[PDB]
RNA sequence: GCUGACUGGGGCCUGUAGAGCACUGAUAGGGCUAGGGGGCCCACCAGCCUACCAAACCCUGUCAAACUCCGAAGGGUCCCAGGUGGAGCCUGGGAGUGAGGGCGCGAGCGAUAACGUCCGCGUCCGAGCGCGGGAACAACCGAGACCGCCAGCUAAGGCCCCCAAGUCUGGGCUAAGUGGUAAAGGAUGUGGCGCCGCGAAGACAGCCAGUCGAGUGGCGCCGCGCCGAAAAUGAUCGGGGCUUAAGCCCAGCGCCGAAGCUGCGGGUCUGG
RNA sequence: UCGCCUCCUAAAAGGUAACGGAGGCGCCCAAAGGUCCCCUCAGGCGGGACGGAAAUCCGCCGGAGAGCGCAAGGGUAGAAG
RNA sequence: UCGAUGUCGGCUCGUCGCAUCCUGGGGCUGAAGAAGGUCCCAAGGGUUGGGCUGUUCGCCCAUUAAAGCGGCACGCGAGCU
C-alpha cells in the first residue's frame, strides 16, 4: 500500500516526538506546500487518501510531490487478549510527522486549484496543517 | 486613488481645443444597449465620434477648465453625444428635432453646443439648429 | 536595495526578535560584526532582492555597505526568519547564484505533463562590479521525452559557469 | 439543515446570526441551515 | 582521628540528547544508465525505441533502538582545597526488611488506554491519616509537631457573605453566568495590532446609468467569547450570590494566614 | 521458558527489569599451536586458447569494504590476515 | 469485597434517561391530493393478546396509534419462583 521493499528489522519501539521537523521544513519542489503543525504519525492510509483527492480534484492535472513516507511499522495485539507474551503484530506503517514539515507539494496548477486541492487533503489528516507559498525558502547563496 | 494620472491631463487638454460640438441625453436604454457606441459609432464623423461622459459629472471642474468663469446652468445629465477634437458637422441641424419629437417620445433634448467659439443655449441651439 | 541596519552589541537576541527586529552578522576577509535590522522592512526588501541581487545597509555611522545574503535560519515552527548572514562584498570575485527567465511554455501538453524548474538559478563565479541582472534561457520543444543539463547557456561577460557543467536544468515530466 | 458544518451553497444564500446561532438562508430554501 | 556527603580548580574516562548520511539499510523527484521485460523485427544477430521493472553514477530531498563522518548538557574517577557532620573508616553484639505505593522526568510493554505493567534518576506516603492550603481527599502546594501562652512575623493559599483579612488602586478584555473543566470542524460574535487593492480615468450598495457623492473591498498576525456538547435518584461554581465583576489578562500597596520563625517560661539528651 | 555468549532496550562510568526486539553455544584445530623469516586484501576497468558472470595469466585503479573455523560486537594489514 | 458482596431468566413492584416506537408542534422534500421520506422541538400519557425456547434476544400468529432503546449490583431471591 505504501510500505518500504525491505526493513533491516520487522517490528520497532515507539519512542517519542520531541518538537520541530530536523529538515523536511522548506519547500524544494513544487509551487505550493501543505504544511504540519502539529506532531504526529501519520498512516499510509491517510496519505493515499489525501493523495488521490488532490488528483481527484485536478483530475488528471499537474504534478503531486509526497514528502513523508511510512518506515515505521505499527504493532497491534490481536483483539480480546491480555498483556504479555511478545510485541504484537504488524498491523501497518506510519510517518513520524513534526510541526513545520511539508507533507506535500504541489506544481503546475492555478493557485485557486491549489489553495482548494490542499485544503481537502488536510481534512484526510488527522492534524492541522497549513498551506504556504515559496518565501525566503531558497536556501542558496 | 491610482487613476487619477491617466486623466487630469485630458479634461484642460482635450476638453478646451475642438470645432463644433452639440449636446443630446440618451437616457433609459433597456435591453437595447450593449458598448456599440465604442463599437461602430464613428460612422457619423469618420475617425472622431465615440462615446463618453468623460468630464460630464463633475461638470463644475470641467466648466472651469476652458476657462469659461461663472458655472451652474447645465453641462452633467446624460450627456451621451459625440462630436470630436478634430472633426466636422454642419448639416443635421433640420434632421436634429426629429428624434425628440415622436421618433422616441422627448428624449433627445439638448443643453450647450460649442460651435467654434460660439456656445449655444437651450432654445439657442433649438431654434439656431433648425 | 537599501535597508536600515543598526548595531546590535550583546542584548539577547530573544528580546530583539519579541520586538520585531531580525538579528544577524555581517562579515567578509576583514569585518565582523553583530548587527540587527527590522523585520518587515527586511522582507520587502528580501522578498525580491533574496540571494540574487544585492543590498546596501545602511549602518548608524551613515555608511552604506554594499552586501549579498548568504544565510536565512529560519524557526521550522512559526517559519519566519531568526537570523540573518550578510556577506559585504568588495571586489574580489565571489561565487552566487542568478536568477533564469523561463521563456514561454513547454510543448508537452497532450498527455497532462507540466514543467519543473528544476533550477531556477545556477551558481557562477562573478566580481561585484560585473553582476547580471539575469541569464537568458530558451525553453519550446520542451515534450515528454527529452530535456536539458549542461552549459546549453548564454553567458555574458564577467560570468564563469561554476557547476558540472553536466547537470539536469528544467525537465517536463507526467500528471498527477 | 441542522449540522455542525454550516457553509454559504451558492451566491444567493446569506449567514446570518440570530438569537445565540449561526444560520444560513438563500433564496431557495433546500439551502437553509441553522448550526447544531 | 578530619579522612564524610556536598562544593571549587585541575586531569583523565564516555558515545545519550541534538544533529548527520561518511559506513549499514530505508527512502521522494529528476538525469544518466549494466541487465531484464516488451514494441519495432530477423534469425545474416544485429539494431532502434519505450509518459515499463531496474543496479552503480550525478543533482535535488528525506528516515532509523539493534546506522554514526559528528557530538553537548551532564555523569563517573584520581589529585589538591574548603567542609566537626546523629559525617566518615575499622573490629565486634543485636536486628527488622527481603509484600511496596504514588508523583515528576527518561525508556520498554500496552492502543503516544488504565488508580495498567516493567526497569532507570528524584521525591514524598509507608513510619509524617500530626499542623496550614486544596470544598471534602496517604503521598499536588506550604511546612519536619519536646511541653506551655488570651503575644509577635511569615509560607502556600487567600481578603463580597458563609469565612480571618481590600466590596483597595491604575489600565485593558469579555456579555457567554463564558468563568464554573472536551475535539475535528464551522461563523458579516467581539476587540487590538499589520500590509496591500484602489476612490472629483468621482459604482462599494441601491431604481434605466446619469443622479448619488464617499469611503470601500482582500489578505496576514494576536486576545476574549459562540455553536460543535446526548444518560439514566434532586440539583448546584464548595454554597449564597457575582456583570466598568465577586470573571479573565497586566501592573502595584496593604492586610489575613501553620504546631514554619521569633518572644517568654519549663523539660530532656549530647558536646563544651 | 529454565545454563552460557553477542547486540539493542540501558537515559555518553559500572550496573540496570518485562512471557520487550533479535541471534548464537554444549563444538573445533596435532596445525587452526611456539618462534624466526618472508608476503598483503575485497572489489572495479582493461587485455588474454580451451575458458561462466569470479578457474588460472598480465596491466592499471583500489587503505581496507577482504580475511581472521562458527553468532554478534570490538579489534586488526605499521597484522590478529 | 474469599472470618461469603447469592451469580441467568421469569414474576411482582416500580423509578429514571432521551439517543422518541405511538400521540402534540415544526422546517426540507425528488411534498399535486392522500400516504411517505428526512431532520428539528417534545417523554405528558401510552407502548397489546398468543405459539416456540429455561432462555435474554429472536422468529412467527392476530391485532395495534404504537407494538421504542436503555439505566437502577445484566434494578428487585431477609419479596416469590
Amino acid at each position: 500500500m505504501l510500505m518500504p521493499r525491505r526493513m533491516k528489522y520487522r517490528k520497532q519501539q515507539r519512542g517519542r516526538l520531541k518538537g520541530a521537523t530536523k529538515g523536511g521544513d522548506y519547500v524544494a519542489f513544487g509551487d505550493y506546500g501543505l504544511v504540519a503543525l502539529e506532531p504526529a504519525w501519520i498512516t499510509a492510509q491517510q496519505i493515499e487518501a489525501a493523495r488521490v483527492a488532490m488528483v481527484r480534484h485536478f483530475r488528471r492535472g499537474g504534478k503531486i510531490f509526497i514528502r513523508i513516507f511510512p518506515d515505521k511499522p505499527y504493532t497491534k495485539k490481536p483483539l480480546e487478549v491480555r498483556m504479555g507474551k511478545g510485541k504484537g503484530n504488524v498491523e501497518g506503517y506510519v510517518a513520524v510527522v513534526k510541526p513545520g514539515r511539508v507533507m506535500f507539494e504541489v506544481a503546475g496548477v492555478t493557485e485557486e486549484q491549489a489553495m482548494e486541492a490542499l485544503r481537502i487533503a488536510g481534512h484526510k489528516l488527522p492534524i492541522k496543517t497549513k498551506i504556504v507559498r515559496r518565501d525566503a525558502y531558497d536556501e542558496a547563496q | 486613488a491610482a487613476a487619477a494620472a491617466a486623466a487630469a491631463a485630458a479634461a484642460a487638454a482635450a476638453a478646451a481645443a475642438a470645432a463644433a460640438a452639440a449636446a443630446a441625453a440618451a437616457a433609459a436604454a433597456a435591453a437595447a444597449a450593449a458598448a456599440a457606441a465604442a463599437a461602430a459609432a464613428a460612422a457619423a464623423a469618420a475617425a472622431a465620434a465615440a462615446a463618453a461622459a468623460a468630464a460630464a459629472a463633475a461638470a463644475a471642474a470641467a466648466a472651469a477648465a476652458a476657462a469659461a468663469a461663472a458655472a451652474a446652468a447645465a453641462a452633467a445629465a446624460a450627456a451621451a453625444a459625440a462630436a470630436a477634437a478634430a472633426a466636422a458637422a454642419a448639416a443635421a441641424a433640420a434632421a436634429a428635432a426629429a428624434a425628440a419629437a415622436a421618433a422616441a417620445a422627448a428624449a433627445a433634448a439638448a443643453a450647450a453646443a460649442a460651435a467654434a467659439a460660439a456656445a449655444a443655449a437651450a432654445a439657442a441651439a433649438a431654434a439656431a439648429a433648425a | 536595495y537599501r535597508l536600515k541596519a543598526y548595531y546590535r552589541e550583546g542584548e539577547k537576541p530573544s528580546a530583539l526578535r519579541r520586538a520585531g527586529k531580525l538579528p544577524g552578522v555581517m562579515y567578509n576577509r576583514h569585518l565582523n560584526r553583530k548587527v540587527y535590522v527590522d523585520l518587515v522592512e527586511f522582507d520587502k526588501v528580501f522578498r525580491q532582492a533574496s540571494i540574487h541581487h544585492v543590498i546596501v545597509l545602511e549602518l548608524p555611522d551613515g555608511q552604506s555597505l554594499p552586501t549579498l545574503v548568504r544565510q536565512v535560519n529560519l524557526d521550522k515552527r512559526r517559519r519566519r526568519p531568526e537570523h540573518v548572514d550578510f556577506f559585504v562584498l568588495s571586489d574580489e570575485p565571489v561565487e552566487m547564484y542568478v536568477p533564469l527567465r523561463f521563456v514561454g511554455t513547454p510543448a508537452g501538453v497532450r498527455a497532462g505533463g507540466v514543467l519543473q524548474e528544476i533550477h531556477r538559478d545556477i551558481l557562477v563565479k562573478v566580481s561585484p562590479r560585473n553582476i547580471p541582472e539575469f541569464i537568458e534561457v530558451d525553453v519550446s520543444g520542451l515534450e515528454i521525452g527529452d530535456s536539458l543539463h549542461a552549459s546549453d547557456l548564454k553567458l555574458p561577460p564577467g560570468v564563469e559557469l561554476a557547476v558540472s557543467p553536466e547537470e539536469t536544468i528544467a525537465a517536463v515530466v507526467p500528471p498527477e | 439543515k441542522v449540522r455542525a458544518s454550516v457553509k454559504r451553497i451558492c451566491d444567493k444564500c446569506k449567514v446570518i446570526r440570530r438569537h445565540g446561532r449561526v444560520y444560513v438562508i438563500c433564496e431557495n430554501p433546500k439551502h437553509k441551515q441553522r448550526q447544531g
